[PDB]
């Protein structure tokens, strides 16, 4: 009998238990730890910026070409686009069980062909394609307890210094700040002076 | 990657950066998904310890022998570590769903250990002439086929849950596959190691 | 085939900059298409009321977009290539009479049939805070042939 | 079994129970078209009021970003209240949400919706299903909103469709630029030049980038904020003619007040409107999906076709293969048990021993009021496994008593039940006391633990108490029937 | 290319999508070998050539 | 070697905004590389006519 | 010693492989001896043999 073989041989059963234990400890040390697995179907986000353009203008001129080009990508269930003043946001949903990187590279290749149609400003700022399947590990807030640093100063300090160190950390997929206030040489025209000097 | 280790590294690096911070600038971590997984790990460890203690109590009450309590103390951790090894091999990750599934798997493991040891003891106390090795062999001859049939039935119950697609399909697939791994490992342990220790 | 398509796209992206402006304007499409007809679906009007252009544009707007989302359809196109377009039929004798050239008409259409960017009124930073932020909307693209005239 | 069916009928089903995540997500929406200084002031007052609350440790505000629709709206803001640790604070998230709603229920400038953080990522905010009504016909968005308002009027009547809402908002103030093309060309002007002046004075013009701190940053040109805050902003702006004459912009351009969409949403290459509705407490989420689908069909035109996303897509998609999978899983279980027992009729004893665990779990969840969540289904899987385990062992021992020991069917059933009574009680006690703390779990992940534990405990008590009596009855009946066929 | 061929200038809005705008001469003016005779171009001296 | 190029391409396209305009106009090339010099082939003329 | 705290040192190629793979041989040796002991205890059914 199968069980009789182990009953008569306690050392064999013990070493089988020890080997199982060692394999289990190795696996436990090497098991990935997450909050939830990839339950949600994979998604790819496409973003284009047309500064100063209305929602209708963006929808017709930026949203329509990119959406038409992305249409037909393999393993795509449905595709959604939201156009707001200045920005176009497109989210492509893929059938669950599709590799996010394959989907992202497919959408990238399609938009590469579609880019030249887009208005000049959209092409100049570029079209951003990324996978949004990743979930948030955590949120870190850098704040100025005093009024010494504005939103601009904190954001640029974070982007130049904090973000680079955090991205180097093992296991950090990426760190992105939300303020969206980069440094920029702002030239503030004064129409009275412009008219005075012709 | 490991969420807990990564969160610890992020916090340590943020403190290090905060050492060289401009005056008035602080940092804080409002949202942290590592809290949920750490709390879940602690709760699962507490449940495992409580279940082991209750198994020892009920074994020392019904079987009236303290040396018998050693058998579950070895059978249960071995089954759990084998489950961890199989989970790592198949590619699962320690998340909230898998920890909840392990809470259930504790029940299967302790049920198998209690069943085998109680049968050994019943056959041992039924006949005064029978020896412990003979009693173990007889009881295992009795319940070797039922254990294999139970393992196959439990797997035939759990595997079809995995083939369900969708959000609920994936969420229940986590539980179903963890339970199937647990019943397979627990049955193998109850066939090989548990009778030998008894 | 997916890796093949990705490799071809990676190698193409460099040369597409070198291509003439018109070629890249129309786009360079890379498809994992066998270029052999799987099947032909003929959409026709039994009433004969809808002309060829209307049928083609209907199957382009509705049918083709749905068909391209079918898994296993590498490419689905219709033979007509009769998508609507605001055709402007120059008359060279009249062009010579009034003294304009084809380039003048090209420039006029390219200038007066485009939508541009117009900012919002009352946006930060402004010292005199305004109650509302209002977006400027313009319609610079003509819609009807009587408008292109 | 009839009472099991009735209990499954009278127990509401939910996807995942709401949980206390330690964060209260607050969505602040001012009237459409509002400036951002108003939003900043409103968020400051909201934060200062929440400072009084003892539970709310700190506040994280994203002013100027709307969380309902992922887009930058100055009238919108999202404020997250970071609660204290579960041990420190007595009040749960729901009580704090109730307090916040209570102090902000009175009519004011801003509409704030305080909702709990979603339990599982990938589930929509709140519970509103996602539905898109694509407009094939190409109607203007103002007419699309009128049709959507008709659809919402019909849906609002039904009790199943609670809290139906549409993100399509066309009430945002807008300025319509009316180009006088005859005057524009009469002035020797090109449209692109005038719109470059508009984009450089009223909008931001990104000319090129400059190097600072080792990175390229944009160079933006925009007129002073005091010269673009009124409808008369076009007065001061001048454009050079081809005749070298300065020409004011208001000569040939006009700003006319109007209202229109701020977010223009397109679904599957077609314009769409999002419909966000919640199911009724009695009806299930699938019933709500069916109801809103029928409402949209009867109200909306032929052009509007309902498209679904997210939770609704999962509901439509998931249930299809589950039935066939479970049929196959039961067929395989029957075949394996028949192979074990060497009898076709005998596995019916185990199969009919299964439902007691379901009975107990559903009874306890109905009595406690817990819903039919997914954790309940997983607990059902475990209880089915353990009940089948006990039934298989009892039936095997009964068969062995009947065959090997030659005991009569009655005597064999009695002896098998008596033999298996002790291990069943042992494992039932151990596991029930092991999962007992799950019902009284602490704050972190409390709701899921409570649901799973209460279902498991109910199923375990029912199995150990009742199935032990009923499995021998099934063995006795099936063995008598088998003897009947032998005769 | 604007007279004999089709010159694709830009798009115009119709039926929700974008459709091309093409410029071409009338069929009778690009129909023979002498098609180049009728077509004129203005030089940099404002003379129709 | 194939999947690494996919991931690099995806990350580069994800961070489009950060790039300057000149490199965008010319284009960014991602291609599997190799440090292994299999051999060096020398083509020479004997007559020295070429 | 020379560069100081402002500079850190990193390796490429063979140097990187050697620096990263320090210790793998000892790990393999220890695991091999452990598994040899376990297998021999299994076969001979004694612990000290």
């Amino acid at each position: 009998m199968f069980s009789k073989f182990f009953i008569e041989r306690p050392i064999f059963a013990s070493v089988v238990a020890i080997i199982i234990s060692i394999a289990g400890i190795i696996g436990l040390a090497n098991l990935p730890v997450e909050q939830y697995p990839s339950l949600t179907p994979p998604t790819v986000q496409v973003s284009a910026t047309y500064t100063g353009a209305d929602a209708q203008t963006i929808a017709s001129t930026v949203a329509t070409p990119i959406e038409d080009a992305i249409n037909g990508v393999d393993n795509m269930i449905y595709m959604d686009s939201t156009s707001s003043p200045g920005q176009m946001k497109l989210t492509v949903y893929f059938n669950i069980g599709t590799d996010p990187d394959q989907a992202a590279i497919d959408v990238n290749n399609r938009i590469s062909a579609a880019t030249a149609k887009l208005p000049e400003a959209v092409k100049k700022l570029g079209v951003t394609v990324r996978k949004s399947s990743s979930t948030i590990l955590e949120v870190v807030s850098v704040y100025s307890e005093d009024s010494s640093m504005n939103d601009i100063d904190i954001y640029n300090y974070v982007s130049l210094n904090i973000l680079d160190e955090l991205k180097r950390i093992p296991g950090v997929g990426d760190a992105s700040a939300i303020g969206n206030k980069n440094y920029s040489m702002r030239i503030w025209l004064e129409p009275d002076l412009l008219n005075k000097f012709g | 990657a490991n969420a807990v280790n990564t969160a610890k590294l992020i916090n340590e690096k943020m403190q290090e950066l905060s050492k060289n911070f401009p005056q008035g600038l602080k940092y804080q971590i409002p949202y942290d998904t590592t809290i949920f997984v750490k709390a879940s790990i602690k709760e699962v460890i507490k449940t495992f310890v409580e279940a082991l203690a209750l198994v020892l109590v009920v074994m020392y009450l019904f079987l009236k022998n303290f040396k018998s309590t050693i058998i579950p103390m070895i059978a249960v951790p071995v089954s759990l570590l084998g489950t961890f090894a199989v989970l790592y091999v198949l590619g699962f990750s320690i998340n909230l769903l898998t920890l909840f599934a392990l809470v259930l798997a504790i029940g299967i493991v302790v049920d198998d250990a209690i069943i085998v040891v109680e049968n050994i003891d019943r056959i041992l106390h039924e006949d005064s002439n029978i020896s412990v090795k003979d009693a173990a062999i007889k009881a295992m001859n009795e319940v070797s086929s039922p254990v294999i049939s139970i393992v196959l039935v439990l797997c035939a119950v759990f595997i079809p849950v995995s083939f369900i697609s969708g959000f609920v399909g994936e969420i229940q697939r986590q539980f179903a596959l963890t339970l199937a791994i647990s019943v397979a490992i627990s049955g193998f342990v109850a066939l090989t190691l548990t009778p030998s220790l008894s | 085939p997916d890796q093949a398509a990705i490799d071809v796209n990676n190698r193409i992206s460099a040369a597409t900059a070198k291509l003439p402006e018109a070629v890249k304007k129309l786009g360079v499409t890379v498809r994992k298409s066998s270029s052999t007809i799987l099947e032909v679906v003929s959409v026709y009007s039994e009433d004969s009321s809808m002309n060829d252009i209307d049928i083609y544009n209907y199957v382009s707007l509705n049918i083709l977009d749905e068909l391209k989302r079918i898994p296993g359809v590498g490419d689905a196109s219709a033979i007509g290539n009769k998508n609507y377009s605001m055709r402007i039929w120059l008359e060279p004798d009249l062009l010579n009479k009034f003294g304009v050239t084809a380039n003048d008409v090209i420039n006029a259409v390219n200038d007066q049939n485009a939508q541009y960017a117009t900012g919002k009124i009352g946006e930060e930073p402004v010292v005199n805070k305004s109650p509302q932020v209002i977006s400027i909307t313009m319609q610079g693209r003509l819609q009807t042939p009587q408008e292109f005239e | 079994i009839g009472f099991i069916a009735y209990l499954f009928k009278i127990v509401p089903s939910s996807l995942v129970p709401s949980e206390d995540q330690g964060v209260i997500m607050s969505i602040i929406n001012l009237p459409s078209g509002s400036s951002i200084h108003r939003t900043i002031e409103e968020v400051d007052t909201i934060n200062k009021n929440a400072t009084q609350m003892k539970e709310i440790s700190s506040s994280v505000s994203l002013i100027g970003f709307d969380l309902f629709t992922s887009s930058l709206k100055e009238n919108a803001a999202a404020v997250f209240f970071i609660l204290k640790d579960w041990s420190q604070r007595e009040a749960s998230s729901d009580q704090i949400i109730a307090q916040l709603f209570g102090q902000y229920a009175a009519d004011r400038n801003a509409l704030s919706y305080f909702l709990n953080l979603p339990p599982i990522p990938g589930l929509s905010l709140t519970g509103g299903f996602e539905m898109y009504a694509q407009n094939k016909s190409g109607k203007d968005y103002d007419a699309i909103q009128q049709d959507v308002n008709k659809m919402l009027e019909l849906a609002r009547t039904r009790k199943e469709l609670a809290n139906v809402r549409t993100t399509l908002d066309t009430s945002f103030p807008q300025y319509k630029l009316i180009i006088d093309r005859d005057k524009m060309k009469y002035y020797n002007l090109n449209m692109q030049d005038v719109f470059n002046t508009i984009s450089a004075t009223i909008g931001t013009y990104y000319v090129n980038d400059f190097p600072m701190l080792g990175k390229n940053f944009q160079v933006n040109i925009r007129a002073l904020g005091d010269f673009r805050n009124t409808q008369d902003a076009l007065k001061n702006i001048y454009i050079r003619s081809s005749d070298n004459k300065m020409i004011p912009l208001n000569s040939f351009l006009t700003l006319v007040r109007s209202a229109g969409p701020d977010d223009v949403k397109r679904f599957n290459l077609f314009p769409a409107a999002l419909i966000q509705g919640d199911p009724a407490p009695g009806y299930t989420s699938g019933q709500a999906i069916d109801a809103i689908a029928e409402v949209a069909k009867q109200s909306l035109g032929d052009e509007y076709s309902i498209a679904w996303s997210g939770s609704a897509y999962q509901e439509v998609s998931s249930k299809g293969a589950g039935a066939y999978a479970f049929v196959l899983g039961m067929i395989f279980v029957f075949l394996i048990l028949a192979a074990q027992y060497e009898r076709w009729l005998m596995p019916l004893a185990v199969i009919t021993a299964v439902p007691f665990a379901v009975f107990g779990s559903i009874l306890l969840v109905a009595l406690r009021g817990f819903d039919n969540d997914i954790y309940f289904q997983t607990g059902l899987l475990l209880l089915i496994g353990l009940s089948a385990k006990n039934a298989i062992l009892i039936i095997e021992f009964a068969m062995e008593e009947r065959l090997k020991k030659g005991k009569s069917i009655f005597e064999a059933a009695i002896n098998a039940a008596k033999l298996r009574f002790r291990p069943i009680i042992m494992t039932s006690l151990a596991f029930t006391f092991g999962v007992l703390p799950m019902i009284f779990a602490t704050g972190a992940g409390s709701a899921s633990r409570h649901s799973l534990g209460t279902g498991l405990i109910g199923g375990m008590i029912a199995a150990s108490t009742l199935a032990i009596f009923f499995v021998p009855l099934f063995f006795y009946l099936l063995e008598n029937f088998n003897e009947w066929l032998d005769k």
